[PDB]
């Protein structure tokens, strides 16, 4: 009965910033690895970034180096994405979720395989002019 | 006539001083006086 | 007599293009002895 | 002011051999990490080979498998590329360079990706008849 809860998003220029927050009501963090995804419409479900359980090694896609980043706060217990230099083809809805272990690139594994338990809603972030 | 003691040992300079009026018309008169340990000064340098 | 502490921190000291400005000595000609610094720069007396 | 000197190329014939020769002014061997880079007009620059800080561990690219050899004498703190069996395509200009640390495959990173720190100015090598 873990609910997993994002806040942010919205109408921004491009050119600007935004900082996403997912927020853990049942479990907590610092120990499952947090990873963010993004649906397109009329696409498939790509990974954003993610942070493993212990201190936690920060790993991005290739579209998003650079530009994004991804810290976690373990006094609010929430896991903050930072959008800077936004682009005009990422006008789509952003997933949080968690997996109990340090998931994220342990070997021959990488987080683009969407099998992760927890799950959220999701929240849209559009960029027009 | 002032007497001081200078050591560097671990990086830690101390003082050791004694103050006594006496000293008549010797410049380095007879006796026998313990200096009186003032004042510490960490710092951590080397002296050379 | 103490304890050592030591943390990663890749994700604060890293830069992607790689981080310069850490240094140590290789080089030198004495083994220091404990509690000591040296700053100095000097070249090295490889050969003859 | 470190400066990285390279010596040989010019004109040689197919099927032939040649020793290129990096030297550095400043910094050491045996504690850096030396590759080449070659680069031909019409095409973006592409590394050769590599040898690590300690003893080292000699890393080649898919092209240049079998045919090409890299060594290092730290008794003239020189490094030397021998080139044997040399093809039409293979013309081009060579640059040594120097990077800290064991940079040449350590952990996920592999040293394609052009940013050391020190740099040469290279010399030619043309393969004609």
């Amino acid at each position: 009965q873990v609910q997993l809860q994002e806040s942010g998003g919205g109408l921004v220029q491009p050119g600007g910033s935004l900082r996403l927050s997912c927020t853990a009501s049942g479990i907590a963090l610092h120990t499952h690895a947090t990873g963010w995804f993004r649906q397109a419409p009329g696409k498939e479900r790509e990974g954003v970034s993610c942070i493993s359980s212990g201190d936690g090694t920060t790993y991005y896609e290739d579209s998003v180096e650079g530009r994004f980043t991804i810290s976690r706060d373990n006094a609010k217990n929430t896991v903050y994405l930072q959008m800077n230099s936004l682009k005009l083809e990422d006008t789509a809805v952003y997933y949080c979720a968690a997996d109990p272990g340090a998931v994220c690139h342990s070997g021959s594994y990488y987080y683009t395989d969407d099998d992760f338990y927890y799950r959220g809603q999701g929240t849209q972030v559009t960029v027009s002019s | 006539l002032r007497e001081f003691v200078f050591k560097n040992i671990d990086g830690y300079f101390k003082i050791y001083s004694k103050h006594t009026p006496i000293n008549l018309g010797r410049d380095l008169p007879q006796g026998f006086s313990a200096l009186e340990p003032l004042v510490d000064l960490p710092i951590g340098i080397n002296i050379t | 007599t103490g304890c050592v502490i030591a943390w990663n921190s890749n994700k604060l000291d890293s830069k992607v293009g790689g981080n310069y400005n850490y240094r140590y000595r290789l080089f030198r000609k004495s083994n220091l002895k404990p509690f000591e610094r040296d700053i100095s720069t000097e070249i090295y007396q490889a050969g003859n």
